[PDB]
């Protein structure tokens, strides 16, 4: 699924970046003003021994 | 003297203002964010 | 347990041999060491798999995987 | 962020600061899978979706706040140096909180001995700070802040 989703991702993108124009590409201080700075993803997998991670199997034998 | 310096002095008066306590990690960040 | 007289459901992790021996590798840093902690760690799953098939109580499972689900945590921070 | 509350002449410190965590994204990426070392620099120094960088913005800054108006030029030795106390123009910083060594050099003693290197730079700007500040800025930056610098001289 991810493999996919990312596919057309990548695709469209690579056709967006067809279509940057450096000769009309404006500047603004807006974005250094009215609009957040990028930030990556910062997910950290933490309480990985919960009951609900407990595998089928064991869980039969619990 | 420049538009460019509100743009900054803006940024500032928004990087400071602007600016899971039961987590395992964050208890142990702070235990050690005391000894220095 | 017993001979707390009810004054403990329980010992803290720190009283814990398994992690009291994983613990001591990650404090100490000890780079001699530093390949053998997760066989220390591994103990857990000798007792769990004892208490499921041997003791046969759920209650100490429970008591297993709630130390580890704690103690992995700080093995994963340290 | 400690740059950001430095002079100009502490950029010095930043280069060699950033290079320092290079050559750990290089050591790191040799056993994980990190986000590009370059990715990481312009995300934390807001120039992914931005033109300007922080680095350029307090180079700029500095350069209205401190260096014009407090800096004299000396031709024979190329390099510039601070005015006598009564003509110093003092404007004050907000402090940096200091984090653990390893977020910094990776140690004490380390942190210290590189504070001293660093420290021969502090008492005047010349070509090693320009060196510094054309590779920071790149054409962009350096272009903002000669425009820039124009409407400094056109409003004096």
């Amino acid at each position: 699924f991810r493999v996919n989703s990312l596919q057309e991702r990548v695709d469209r993108l690579s056709v967006s970046v067809t279509q940057l124009d450096p000769k009309e590409e404006e500047l603004s201080l807006q974005d250094i003003t009215m609009r957040k700075a990028f930030r990556s993803s910062t997910i950290q997998d933490q309480q990985l021994f919960d009951r609900k991670t407990l595998p089928i199997p064991l869980q039969e034998t619990y | 003297r420049s538009v460019l310096l509100e743009a900054i002095r803006k940024g500032i008066q928004l990087r400071k203002v602007e600016e899971i306590e039961n987590d395992v990690a964050t208890i142990l960040s702070r235990r050690i964010a005391v000894e220095y | 347990l017993e001979l707390t007289m009810g004054r403990r459901i329980q010992f803290p992790i720190e009283m814990s041999m398994p992690w009291i021996l994983t613990d001591h590798i990650l404090e100490t840093k000890e780079a001699s060491m530093m390949e053998y902690v997760l066989y220390s760690l591994d103990l857990y799953n000798d007792s769990a798999h004892y208490a499921l098939t041997r003791f046969n109580k759920q209650f100490l499972y429970d008591e297993i995987e709630a130390e580890v689900n704690l103690c992995f945590d700080q093995f994963v921070y340290k | 962020g400690r740059f950001e509350s430095e002079d100009l002449t502490s950029i010095v410190e930043l280069d060699g600061l950033l290079e320092i965590n290079r050559m750990t994204h290089k050591l790191l990426s040799r056993y994980l899978t990190l986000d590009g070392f370059d990715a990481m620099f312009r995300e934390a120094n807001h120039n992914v979706s931005a033109p300007y960088g922080r680095i350029t913005l307090h180079v700029f800054w500095e350069l209205n706040y401190d260096f014009l108006p407090n800096y004299c030029y000396n031709g024979s030795t190329n390099r510039f140096v601070r005015t006598v106390l009564p003509f110093s123009q003092e404007f004050q910083r907000d402090k940096q909180p200091n984090a653990q060594p390893q977020y910094l050099h990776g140690s004490k003693a380390l942190n210290l001995a590189y504070s001293s290197i660093y420290g021969s730079y502090r008492n005047f700007v010349g070509p090693p700070h320009f060196q510094v500040i054309c590779r920071l800025l790149g054409y962009q930056g350096i272009a903002v802040v000669m425009e820039e610098l124009l409407k400094v001289v056109k409003s004096l």
